[PDB]
């Protein structure tokens, strides 16, 4: 809607042209689960 | 760095011993060391810098303030200490301050040393230069602290400084740095950012210090250094106060308890409140690990008094019942009332299972209590501390300090010990009974004050040093920094928080009104302090919540602001008929631009006040066809001031016939001709016109008013298309006065006609700007093409020729900063449309504005008188 106004022609291209399918998305998920401990945890450390 | 050293001491029997200087350990040895740990390894961590103060140089500094004494102060090592001293330690320390940011985890250390060098800033046998080294050390120290860490060194300096002897020189500047950096840390709610926010007593603190320091030099005489001095220490501790703030040497004077009886009645409490803090006490040792046992053993955790209350003999008993009648003394003492109201709500051997007292919860009214009690529990240590000492000869002791300057943890022991008492008399049953205040409040009030005791003082004719040296600075400060608290409204809030009260607003409108009535007819009478006299009225009429008083007040200030009005009206038609021309236009001028602005024109401008705006309308437009030098000198500041008071007017004067319409009206509760004659003359002389001469009292007065008057009377309809010719006529009269070489007016015009130009219509783009936009590029044309064909001669004789342009261009560097300011605001409101459809105009003069950036662009002539004229006009 405003890509004419302000941005066409200063050089600014749309993020998605001359592309053939729709960009994939990802999202945060709020479930926990199971991680291994970082090697490098500012707080814990394990030792075998 | 770290060996010991050998300090003077007295014998106690003869004269005191002192070492051999020519046989032993000087710290002229220690300088050396000092001087190479300096240059060659530095120091970079902080870490390490705190070893070495730990280690290396507190000692020293704790010897040397120790040897201040008088009996030591003059004797050799003491001199040798000062001197190595202030020659290497401290310049060290000094360089190295920025590294104490963040050095929360060591702030018993730092408090330390703050301490010791404050001292040493106090010896009696220093030079001048040691004197000024150790007080640069402290105020580079101070810097960089966190503002929560200087809590101490502010308790020392509130002692100190309210004396004004001839030491507090220095203290003074060091509190004016403080405050002036940390004004956020005691000002907004949020606080700095990382740094928190403050807490109740440092805020305590800070209001004693500004009243003791105001107090005590309001009878001081007169001294310019010491005013100089106080008076940037007393604006900043004002400025870094919140304004509703409300607050919550040591001669300890408990209340006498020694002759009260305390009734037999209270025996039953005494003895059970005893046995309950036994079974405390008890529980508290038996649950870590503590048992019975002949002797008190810290080791084996033995001790014999853990055993039932009821094995203690009568007399033993007075261990815990003489800490609680004393209590309960000191509460009748205070005339108190204590009525029981209510009833009376695993290890080997002893198990005392006292009741838990957390769950007991304290009104507002009894932790007040508790609080006094507590003070008093301080105060009895503290009298009998102090006559120890006094008998023993004893030292000091920290806590040998008021109550009210100790911390919320400070206070604890005490406080809970109070609480603990107030907590088990109501557990029992027991019902016990004792039986404004804004910053801003007070410091109105004495502001009042002092002006009804300078008016007096003005009628007669040290205190009229004190006022104009003093308080006109203090109000011109405190005000500007706090005018939007004072705005603020409980229905629409506009600083960071809280209002003030209407109690405060109408204090400040009389004390505006009040130096408005004592500043009349007497400019001259206060000389050289004329002038800021003045800009504090502009400070307090850019204050005024007009709308507030008028709507619900006293009638002594709405009848004092009337009376203001009227005079102002009675001076201007004086006038008209040497100190109307410098201070009421101004004042009057920024009064009515902060009432049209904040739209309080309905509300405060009715009644006598319509007729006193009428007749200064009538007198101000009465000069007409006068002509004579004052007025072609007093012309604009009349313009500015009719444009504002048209602004603020809430009738539309200038048309009569609808009148009737208009319910703020007085005639629903003569000369000026009609906006269509008006108009018609403005019209008619655009046309065959051209001169500014002949014509002044239009351009420089009727403008100013019509472009004032259109836009407020626009939103409640007058049209649209009284605007499009009023701008085409504008800049049709700004285009006919192109040649003209004193043209100054025009810079003030193009002010005058911006708001106009945001209801302009499309069609001005053709018929106006291209004309005025073609005619100004020919004359550059023209100019550049002169300037090209002298240049080319580049003889000697161009120096006759130089001059020559380098005047017409500066008349052109005039006549576009007319224009251009006007027409940058136009394509802002239409740019986008000119982008959605073609248009050949915008094209056009898109060619012509390149045109006239490249021609500007090629000489640097150009940009030098551009300059110049920007650097000249102070222009934005």
């Amino acid at each position: 809607r405003f890509f004419a106004i302000c941005g066409l022609q200063e050089g600014f291209e749309p993020f998605a042209i001359n592309m053939q399918r729709p960009v994939t998305t990802w999202f945060s998920k709020s479930l926990p689960q199971f991680e291994a401990v970082p090697l490098e945890h500012p707080h814990y450390e394990v030792s075998r | 760095i770290s060996l010991p050293l050998q300090i003077p001491t007295l014998g106690k029997d003869g004269a005191l011993v002192q070492p051999k200087m020519s046989a032993s350990f000087v710290p002229d040895h220690k300088a050396s060391m000092v001087l190479f740990l300096d240059r060659v390894y530095g120091i970079e961590n902080q870490d390490f810098l705190l070893h070495v103060l730990d280690v290396g140089f507190l000692p020293d500094m704790r010897a040397a303030a120790s040897l201040d004494t008088a009996t030591f102060s003059t004797t050799e090592m003491a001199l040798a200490l000062n001197r190595y001293l202030c020659l290497a330690v401290l310049p060290l320390i000094t360089k190295c301050a920025p590294l104490f940011a963040g050095t929360e985890h060591r702030a018993i250390m730092v408090d330390s040393m703050l301490h010791t060098v404050y001292r040493l800033s106090r010896g009696r046998s220093l030079t001048k230069a040691q004197r000024d080294v150790i007080e640069e050390c402290l105020m580079a120290l101070c810097r960089y602290i966190r503002p929560s860490m200087l809590q101490h060194l502010l308790r020392r300096l509130v002692f100190d400084v309210p004396i004004l002897n001839e030491f507090a020189k220095m203290p003074l500047k060091l509190l004016t740095n403080h405050y002036e950096r940390c004004w956020k840390y005691y000002c907004l709610p949020t606080g700095w950012a990382n740094f928190g926010v403050t807490s109740e007593e440092e805020l305590h603190l800070t209001r004693k210090l500004f009243w003791g320091i105001f107090d005590s030099l309001a009878h001081k005489k007169y001294d310019p250094e010491l005013y100089r001095m106080a008076m940037p220490c007393l604006c900043a501790i004002a400025g870094a106060l919140p304004p509703d703030y409300v607050d919550a040497n040591f001669d300890p004077r408990p209340v006498e308890t020694l002759n009260v009886i305390i009734p037999e009645k209270l025996d039953s409490f005494i003895n059970k409140f005893a046995e309950y803090t036994h079974e405390k006490w008890a529980f508290d040792k038996i649950q870590n690990n503590w048992s019975y046992g002949e002797n008190i053993d810290e080791e084996l955790k033995t001790h014999p008094m853990l055993r039932p209350y009821k094995t203690f003999s009568e007399k033993d008993k007075e261990i815990y019942r003489w800490p609680i009648k004393e209590s309960l003394k000191a509460m009748i003492a205070w005339e108190w009332t204590i009525e029981k109201a209510r009833e009376g709500e695993a290890r080997e051997g002893y198990n005392p299972q006292p009741p838990d007292l957390s769950g007991v919860t304290l009104s507002r009214e009894l932790q007040a209590m508790a609080e006094q009690l507590a003070e008093n529990y301080h105060n009895t240590w503290g009298r009998k501390k102090k006559q120890e000492l006094e008998a023993k000869g004893g030292g000091t002791h920290p806590l040998l300090v008021p109550y009210d300057t100790l911390t919320a943890k400070e206070k604890a022991r005490d406080r809970e010990k109070a609480q603990e008492l107030l907590k088990f008399l109501q557990m029992n049953g027991y019902a016990v009974t004792r039986g404004e205040k804004r910053f801003a409040f007070g410091f109105l009030q004495q502001l009042l004050r002092w002006m009804d005791i300078s008016q007096e003082f003005i009628a007669h004719l040290q205190e009229i040093k004190f006022f104009a040296k003093i308080l006109l600075p203090l109000i011109n400060q405190y005000f500007t920094n706090h005018c939007l608290y004072f705005l603020s409204t409980p229905a629409k809030v506009l600083g960071s928080g809280g209002h003030a009260s209407n109690k405060e607003k109408e204090m400040i409108t009389s004390l505006f009104c009040k130096l408005a009535a004592l500043v009349r007819h007497r400019v001259s009478l206060f000389g050289t302090d004329a002038p800021a006299v003045v800009n504090c009225l502009h400070i307090l009429a850019r204050s005024l919540d007009a709308r507030t008083v008028m709507k619900s007040g006293p009638e002594i200030v709405k009848a004092g602001l009337r009376s203001f009005f009227e005079s102002a009206s009675e001076d201007i038609e004086k006038m008209v008929e040497t100190y109307t021309t410098v201070a009421l236009l101004p004042v009057l001028t920024t009064l009515f631009q902060h009432i049209a602005q904040h739209q309080f024109g309905d509300d405060v401008i009715l009644d006598d006040v319509q007729v006193s705006c009428y007749r200064t309308l009538c007198s101000i437009y009465s000069l007409g066809t006068t002509r004579n030098p004052y007025v072609e000198k007093l012309r604009p500041a009349l313009g500015e001031c009719l444009a504002r008071l048209a602004a603020a007017m809430p009738v539309a004067f200038l048309e009569p016939q609808l009148n009737e319409y208009n319910a703020c009206s007085v005639y629903t509760t003569p000369d000026i001709p009609v906006l269509e004659r008006l108009m018609a003359d403005i019209g008619g002389l655009a046309e065959s016109g051209a001169r500014y001469t002949e014509m002044p009292h239009v351009i420089e007065i009727t403008l100013p008013m019509l472009c004032s008057y259109l836009p407020r009377w626009w939103e409640r309809g007058v049209t649209s298309d009284h605007l499009n010719s009023l701008l085409g006529n504008i800049l049709r009269i700004i285009v006919n006065n192109l040649g003209i070489d004193e043209a100054s007016w025009m810079k003030r015009l193009a002010v005058f006609a911006q708001p106009i130009v945001s209801r302009a219509r499309p069609e001005l783009l053709h018929s106006h700007f291209i004309p005025t936009i073609g005619r100004l590029r020919k004359r550059a044309g023209k100019v550049v093409a002169e300037e090209e064909q002298l240049r080319l001669e580049a003889k000697a004789e161009a120096e006759e020729g130089e001059l020559l342009v380098r005047d017409e261009f500066s008349v052109l560097c005039r006549d576009l900063y007319a224009l251009y300011p006007l027409l940058i605001r136009y394509v802002d409101n239409n740019r986008a449309h000119w982008l959605t459809e073609p248009n050949p105009s915008a094209e056009e003069l898109f060619r012509m504005v390149g045109e006239i950036f490249i021609y500007w662009s090629k000489s640097h002539n150009f940009k030098r008188e551009e300059q110049n004229f920007v650097v000249q006009n102070e222009i934005n």
